[PDB]
This record gives C-alpha cells, structure tokens and sequence, in this order.
C-alpha cells in the first residue's frame, strides 16, 4: 500500500495531477502490519492489533491529501471483521475516511 | 457468561421474528374481518330508531355482557372494558336490583370474577375459533332470555378505524314489562304504529327484543374481534419495536464482551511467556 | 487566532509527540492562568492520546490492563486535566478551563477512557448520534 | 442504570447488605419492611423482559399490583440531600428511622 | 466451641499463612478422621486461598495461566 | 490512606474515642499500587493488577 | 492412563483377544499434563492448555 501511494504520489507532486488510488481491502493492510508487529516480537494492543495500530494507519492515510500541487483520493475497501464497528481495526479506518459508499445486494 | 448472551440474543431475535408473524396474521385477520363488521353495523340502526337507546333505566334485573377476546394478547382492550363493566355496574346500582354478568370470551371471565365475584353467572367462550354466525349469537342470546331480565346491557368495543376503539354499552329493553313503559310518553310512543302480525303487539314485542337482543349481540362480537385483531396488530408492532430495540442493546452488548475476552485471553498469553522469555 | 495557540500533533506524528502535545499545549495555556488572565484549552480527542500513550508502553513492554491500556493512563489525564484550575486572589486569580474531547464507540459511556475523564472532569456534555440523524444539531443529551 | 431513571441516591437495593440487617439487631419489624421491599423489588425485577417486550396490559391483576408498589418504593427510597440542594434546588430531608420503617 | 477448632488467617496475615491455612485447619481435623472419630472441616472462603497462592506463586515468577493463576 | 489512618489509628489507639474516617476512593489506593507495581518487576495478576492486590 | 493402556495392549497384543478399557475422566490427561507444562519451560497456548494439547 505503500507502493501504491508512491506512484500515485509522483502524479500529484511531480506530474500535478487529481489520483485515486484504489487500496483493495484496506483491512489487510491493518492485518498485514498486525503479522509483521506480531512477528517482530511486539505485545499486541487490544482485541489483538498492533501497538501501533493508529500511526500505521496514520502513516499509510496522511500522504493522501491534497496539497498545493495536486491531489490524490483515495477509495479503499472497508472489511468489518465480526460484522462489529466498534473493531478497532474499522474504527481507526473509520476515523480518517470522508466519505462511504454502501454497495448493497 | 459470554454464551448467556449468546444464547439471550438469539432468543430475542426469534421473539422478534414470532411478533412480526403474530402481527400480519393479525392484520390479515382484521381485513377479512372489517369486511363483515359493516355488513352486521345496519342492522343494529332500525332497532334503535323503534326502540330508542334508554341505558339508564330503572331496570329491578338485569343482565349485563362485557363481550372481550378469547387468547389474551391483545393489549389492554379486554380490562378496558371491566373498566367500564364496574362503571356501569355502579351506574345503575342506585335502587338495590338484580344483576347477572355474562361475559363473552376466556379474558372476561378471568377478569370479571377479579371484580364481581358474586352475580357472575354464566361464560361464553371459544366464540371466534371459526367465525362469529348470527345462529351462534342467537343461542348466546336465548340463554340470556334463560334469565328474564328488565333489560340486558352490553359491553363491546365499536371497531371505529384501526385505531381507534371506543367502548359502547348497547342496552335492550325486555318487552312487555320495561320497554313499552319507557314509551309511555304523552300516552305512548308505540301507538303511531299500525302492528301488521298475527298476534298482539305485547307479543310482536317480544319477537322483537329477542330480535334485537341478538342482532346487537352478533354485532357486538363481531366489532369486538376485529377491535381485538387491530389491537393485536399493535401490540406486536410495540413487541417487534421493543425485542428489536433489545436485540439492538444486547449485539453491542456482546460485541464488547467479544472484544474485551480477546484482550484477557492475549494478555493472560503474553504474560505467561514474558515470565519465561 | 487572535487569541489561539493551535498545537497539533497530527496521525502521521509519532506517538510520544501525540502524547505529549496536551501537556505542551497546556504549559501554553498555563501562561495565561498564572499572570492573572483566563485562558481555554481543547485537548481534542485525548481519546487519541490514549491511544499514543497505549503505544509507548506496549512498546516499552510493560503489562497491560483494561483494553490493553497501560495501568496509569488515568494518571496520564488525571495530572492534565486537574491543571485547569481556578486560582485564588493570593496566587492571581487566573483561570484555565478545560475542554476534553472524548469519542465514544457506539454509545458507550463505560468505557475504560471514557469512565476515567468522568471521574476527572466536573461536569459532561454528552453528544448523541441519534439526535444528531434527526438534525438536532448540537445534538446535547 | 438508577440514576438515568432520577432516583438519587442512586442505591441499587437488591446489591446494597449490611450485617445490621438482622431481626436479633435492627428490630423485628425493621428487618421485615426491609425483606418485605426487597421482595417486592426482586418480583419486579423478574418482570421487567416481559414488561420490556409484551407490555404492562399483558401481565396478571396480582403481578401488576407488584409492578405499580415497586414503581411506587423505587421513587420513594429517592430523597433530596441537604448538599445537592446548591444544585437542585429542593431542600434536603433527614428522614428519621421511625418514618422510614412505617412509612415503607 | 468446646467441639470447635478455629483457624483464622485473615486478611492482614501473610499470602503463605492462608495459603495454609485450609492444610493446617484439615491437618488439625484429620486428628479426629484417623482416631476413629468425625470431623467437619469448612474452608471459608476457597477462592481467597487461591488468590494467596496466585499472588506467592507470581512472585516466585511461576509463569501464570488463566487468569494468571498457577498451573 | 495510609497517613490518614495514623491520625484516625492516633485517636483510637491512645485519645481513645470514636472517631469517623472518610476515605474517599480507597480504590486509588489499590490503583496506584498497581501503577508502581509494573515497574517493581513483577508479574502480572488478573486483570493488569498487582500479584499483592 | 498409559500406565492402565499398557495393561490392556498386552492383552490386545500377546494374548490376542478383546478388550474393554473404561477411561473416566480424560480430560484429566490433558489436564494434569498443563499443570507442570508451564514449569516444563512452555510458552501456554489458548485457554490454558500447553501447546502440545
């Protein structure tokens, strides 16, 4: 996800342009930092994330904005694990998004 | 503990899928059901146009029908009127009379002898198993001619729209003995009619209560069972409201005990293998 | 902005500057309370604080409690928070008032961090959602 | 969940104990109003899922006579202190143990 | 009390004196089950006994369990 | 709450007569010798507490 | 329990013929073999179980 962000951050800093970047499933980016905490010996936070599950998310988010230059926005996918909101894994993405869009059956 | 909600939520969730199946067959009872209130509401009108409507009168016995429902899920219709059963029954008890209380339906008689113990005499039940006919009230009606009282008071409550039901007290006049005593007024009201029977009018007057004791009786269970079936209708939209309103409170319930028994089972896990690592 | 001090210490910050940031915005404001004049502070979202704190202390491997919070994250806003004072004629008179910023989850009040800024603070102003949807707007409880 | 409803002090009865709770202690007549609320009380406690779901018209004639007493002694066990009356207003009252015992 | 032994480590005692206290009152009760005479022995509060051993057992760094009590 | 026994123990002990302790919230006793306790090098108890709760 | 197995897998085996073998309680198997898996030098698994369950 961070890969994406740089290529999408090189059309707005340097080609100064409106992106999207599309994060499939940002769930499994919380997860996969969550395994790699996990693997580097870390004492996971509550229901079983990382310690540092704000500022990894905060890490990824903060660099899509709009600056002077361009912008990028960005739609991610939400999984809701257990169908629970309160999960901290889609209440720290839920702090930082603007916007849901609800696709239904 | 964190099953004793599990297993409570998935009860309230069929509590709440139970009252949403009790509430439309209560609301498709209650439209075949306003369908043969109307046809029965006219021919209860030419009676009390020939008879009046005297409720206060002075009767020396009487029987009094508080008609209610048969199961009990109603939702305060069947106390609404003994409610009104004691308020009539202190009404008229003015002069020491006789009463006898019939009541029509198995919440009346379990709320009649609540009140009146004593002149309770007779319990009419499983009136509305298939339908309510006029041959079903017209025998309902002679065992009130068992009894031969001075007038007869009936307690129902008048199927108005969906909902509203206000309670109506019908009161007919036993023949040659009350009623035409009532029409002695200015020598007697009863007397502009030309009485085309065969035999007298004191006894065309007793074919003719009896008449109107068991159209007003047909009527009354008949307003009353599709009063039952609107109250139904919502007292199970207040249960599938209120189990999904609790069913709302015990999933947030549980999602926090979800959550916070990963959180004891993790921390119980890293302090066991930090006190060796 | 006039009269505001803005001390931010935003997601992609590192954690003990989240953390610290109330303490140093309220040494700003600290200003104010002790040469006599009035001052106001919003610690918006010490519920992130928390959360800063949560990380420097899972990190530094020390045992964790309720939710995984550290055992003293209620002296963590407790000496924050009983800063806000009013004081006497002898000492200036100044004054600090605080506005902690709590957000709940789904309405639930009894949480850790949440139960331990009521036993804090004076008085709540509670916010609710379902108020909110119906557009009474502030939506006070 | 008491003090949401207004009831201040806010003591839950059925998890408040005391070892003066004891007919050889307090009197035999103290100790029977105090397990005769209680009862009261718990029996309403125990209807307050049907109550929830069904509503008041469904329960029977002597449940709801318990219902509608234990409403009653829920607000009456409520009283004004004499130091919340700066924020509430009402004046407080020291209710002596006679008038609570034959009061209840 | 002339049938009655009491043994009594409260709650200012040491977590090693009620970790054995249930041992030592039944030890004084089994005088009566092994010379042919009956005994009622009541451990009053159980659970407080293994709360004093959780805490003498931590403290001996014996790695908790569940509930971080011993094994 | 320590200090405020030995004026109340004070009392008791040599003065001799009934007095009335207010302790408002012995909780944070055992709250802040549960803070200091993670840094004495111990264990854990049940839920973050203190093994001496 | 492997002690009461033995006896019954020498009838199984040399003596050749059927056995009953009533176990009461297994769990206790597993049970006692957690009750030393921590002092064993074993990091625990789930609900208090060692990881050789």
């Amino acid at each position: 996800a961070l890969t994406g962000l740089t290529v999408a951050e090189y059309f707005r800093d340097i080609e100064g342009q409106d992106v999207l970047l599309f994060v499939d499933n940002i769930f499994r980016f919380t997860q996969a930092n969550s395994e790699v905490s996990a693997l580097l010996g870390r004492i996971p936070s509550a229901v079983g994330y990382q310690p540092t599950l704000a500022t990894d998310l905060g890490g990824l988010q903060e660099r899509i904005t709009t600056t002077t230059k361009g912008s990028i926005t960005s739609v991610q996918a939400v999984y809701v694990p257990a169908d629970d909101l309160t999960d901290p894994a889609p209440a720290t993405t839920f702090a930082h998004l603007d916007a849901t869009t609800v696709l239904s059956r | 503990s964190n099953q004793a909600v599990k297993q409570r939520i998935r009860a309230i969730k069929n509590i709440g899928k139970i009252t949403k199946a009790m509430k439309m067959v209560a609301a498709s009872k209650m439209k075949n059901a306003q369908i043969a209130v109307e046809q029965s509401r006219g021919l209860v009108d030419p009676f009390v146009r020939l008879f009046g409507d005297f409720p206060a009168v002075n009767s020396n016995k009487s029987v009094v029908v508080a008609v209610t429902s048969d199961k009990g899920l109603c939702g305060g219709l069947n106390s609404n009127i003994t409610k009104y059963t004691r308020a009539t029954l202190a009404t008229t008890e003015s002069e020491g009379k006789d009463v006898v209380v019939v009541s029509i339906g198995d919440k009346g008689r379990s709320q009649l002898t609540r009140i009146e113990s004593q002149r309770y005499q007779l319990a009419i039940a499983d009136t509305y198993k298939v339908r309510v006919t006029f041959g079903q009230a017209s025998l309902i009606v002679e065992e009130l001619i068992k009894h031969n009282p001075q007038s007869y008071q009936i307690l129902f409550n008048k199927f108005r729209s969906a909902i509203s039901f206000k309670p109506t007290v019908a009161t007919i006049l036993s023949p040659d003995l009350l009623e035409k005593q009532l029409e002695d007024v200015t020598g007697n009201s009863l007397d502009a009619y030309d009485i085309e029977a065969s035999h007298e009018r004191s006894d065309v007057l007793r074919d003719l209560t009896e008449f109107h004791l068991g159209v007003t009786l047909y009527n009354a269970m008949l307003e009353n069972n599709c009063s039952e079936h609107a109250s139904r209708m919502s007292a199970m939209e207040n249960s599938t409201k209120s189990a999904g309103e609790m069913l709302g409170k015990l999933t947030l319930d549980y999602n926090r005990k979800r959550q916070a028994t990963i959180t004891t089972e993790l921390i119980e896990i890293i302090a066991g293998a930090s006190a060796l690592m | 902005m006039r009269y505001t001090i803005m001390v931010s210490a935003t997601a992609s910050d590192a954690a003990p500057l989240q953390f610290l940031a109330p303490y140093s915005g309220c040494a700003m404001a600290e200003y104010f309370r002790d040469t006599g004049k009035h001052g106001l502070i919003i610690y918006d979202d010490l519920s992130k604080q928390s959360v800063a704190y949560r990380q420097m202390s899972l990190l530094l491997r020390r045992p964790p409690g309720r939710e995984a919070f550290p055992g003293d994250v209620f002296y963590l806003h407790s000496r924050l928070l009983e800063r806000a004072a009013k004081l006497s004629k002898e000492l200036g008179g100044g004054s600090l008032t605080a506005f902690p910023v709590i957000e709940t989850q789904a309405g639930d009040v009894s949480a850790y961090i949440a139960t331990n800024v009521i036993s804090i603070t004076d008085g709540q102003i509670f916010l609710e959602t379902e108020l909110f949807y119906k557009g009474i707007r502030p939506a006070l409880n | 969940s008491i003090a949401e409803l207004g009831i201040y002090p806010a003591v839950d009865p059925l998890d408040s104990t005391s070892r003066m709770l004891n007919p050889n202690v307090i009197g035999a007549e103290h100790y029977n109003v105090a397990r005769g609320v209680q009862k009261v009380l718990q029996d309403y406690k125990n209807l307050q899922d049907i109550i929830a779901i069904l509503g008041m018209d469904e329960l029977s004639e002597e449940d709801k006579l318990t219902v509608a007493r234990a409403r009653k002694i829920q607000r009456f066990l409520s009283q004004p202190f004499q130091v919340a009356e700066v924020f509430t207003g009402t004046p407080g009252k020291y209710v002596d143990l006679a008038d609570t015992i034959s009061g209840f």
